[PDB]
């Protein structure tokens, strides 16, 4: 039965683990489909936007400071939203894409927008906009993967930004929160069993408020898993909030001006209502589109046939590596469709091709929007869909 | 430049009446 599964999953897993040293990374190791859950990175990226109410709250909190603490609440509460058991979305394509839009109950709409730009290192960007809101996110996820002994790790390198257009700091320019990602990590393949933990720090800052959340391993004895602790300081040492719990259970916050008061509850993930991104239908969806080309797999994986799962992958990883010889033959590099370098010493390494004036009217920006890539159920592909960004920006100016 | 084809209408909240 599933005893009999587990024992040979645990030898397969033996078997590649035997060919390795703590330190050195896994781009080169394939793993097995066993551990697969069925997304692509692209899509589990927006398990992590499932929550948009906290970030409604926030944008109209005229406080600075519970302005904060809301956008906290909006970035920790999507961590839950995650597989039960130990596995890992699909490592994307170079220049897989996956876009998706939510059905706001104040009849808004946000908008997501997602691209695979780098394979050697991984790298997708994502946009995501709720323009009648004034609220934009632009981020990058990195992931660098390590073999570390008895454990390995995603490396998460990426960082978020999250603008509020219409609340303006000193110099006239949005509101703007960097939000980082802690690492997410698989600890007892050696001697023990699998589990999934987050570690080590996730830094949130804004232009007056800052917090470094750290997110614990448990002892031997003491403590407990998936337990958090940080402080939410400003930028001259005054320190407002403890946070404390546990990210995928209650999260608590201690006012640090009244040290007498017990920490309250912050966050009780099992009384939220996550919110679902919704997708075009998959007869509208492009060749490289996430879901679409996943469907073989993801078919597979829902039946437990990890021979074809596996043979269905493959055909998918292998024609990658043909293109990537094709390139090398041709003398060209990959460039992505949807996503523009970005200039020297800004927070990301990609931005969405596409300008979208900060305080132009949102039925604009939904428009601007809505031309980048197919969303909504009826929107069709352009011929200019798949050509290379940093030609479409020139044509953006050329005209003018 | 546009990679996409628009819906007939662009939604927002101010005609979700209509939709
Ligand atoms: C506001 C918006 C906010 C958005 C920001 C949020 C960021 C992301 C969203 C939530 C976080 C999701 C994390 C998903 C888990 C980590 C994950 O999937 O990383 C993805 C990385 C990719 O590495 P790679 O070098 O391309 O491929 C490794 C190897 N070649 C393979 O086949 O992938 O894979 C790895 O880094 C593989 C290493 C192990 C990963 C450890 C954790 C997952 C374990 C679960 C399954 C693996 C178990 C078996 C491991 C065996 C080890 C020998």
């Amino acid at each position: 039965d599933i005893d009999e599964d587990d024992e040979s999953g645990h030898n397969i897993i033996l078997n590649i683990i035997s060919q390795l040293r703590p330190g050195c990374d896994l781009t080169r190791i394939t793993l097995p489909t066993f551990i697969l859950e069925k997304k692509s990175m692209l899509e589990r990226v927006t398990n992590q936007l499932q929550f948009p109410e906290f970030l409604l709250q926030a944008h109209s909190e005229k406080d600075p400071l519970k302005r904060f603490l809301y956008v906290m609440k909006w970035y920790l509460a999507g961590w839950h939203i995650a597989p039960k058991a130990v596995k890992k979305p699909l490592n994307p394509v170079l220049g897989e894409y996956f876009t998706a839009y939510w059905d706001l109950p104040n009849k808004q709409q946000a908008y997501y927008i997602s691209e695979q730009t780098s394979h050697h290192p991984p790298e997708c960007a994502y946009f995501y906009m709720i323009p009648e809101s004034s609220i934009r996110v632009d981020g990058v996820v990195i992931p660098k993967s390590r073999f570390l002994g008895n454990s390995s790790a995603a490396m998460m390198d990426g960082s978020t930004v999250l603008q509020f257009l219409d609340i303006k700091d000193g110099n006239g320019k949005p509101e703007k929160y960097v939000l980082t990602q802690p690492n997410v990590y698989v600890r007892g393949i050696l001697f023990g069993k699998m589990r999934i933990e987050l570690g080590d720090h996730m830094i949130i800052k804004s232009p007056n408020f800052q917090a470094d959340i750290e997110f614990k391993t448990k002892g031997y004895v003491f403590g407990t898993y998936d337990a958090i602790e940080g402080t939410v300081k400003d930028y001259d040492g005054n320190a407002y909030y403890e946070i404390s719990g546990k990210w995928n259970d209650v999260m608590y916050l201690k006012d640090l001006k009244q040290p007498r008061s017990s920490p309250k509850v912050f966050l009780d993930t099992h009384k939220e209502s996550p919110l679902r991104p919704k997708v075009r239908p998959l007869s509208e969806q492009g060749e490289y589109e996430s879901r679409k080309l996943w469907k073989k797999v993801t078919d597979a994986l829902a039946v437990r046939n990890h021979p074809v799962a596996t043979e269905e992958k493959f055909q998918i990883e292998d024609h990658q590596r043909q293109l990537a010889k094709k390139r090398i033959e041709d003398g060209v590099e990959f460039h992505p469709k949807l996503f523009r370098r970005s200039k020297p010493g800004e927070d990301l390494d990609y931005c969405i091709y596409k300008n979208i004036p900060v305080d132009e009217d949102p039925e604009k920006q939904i428009r601007s929007i809505l031309q980048i890539a197919p969303i909504l159920p009826g929107q069709q592909f352009t011929d200019k869909f798949f050509i290379p960004a940093f030609e479409k920006i020139k044509s953006q100016k050329k005209m003018i | 430049v546009a990679g996409a084809t628009l819906p007939e209408t662009i939604p927002t909240s101010k005609n979700y009446y209509l939709r």
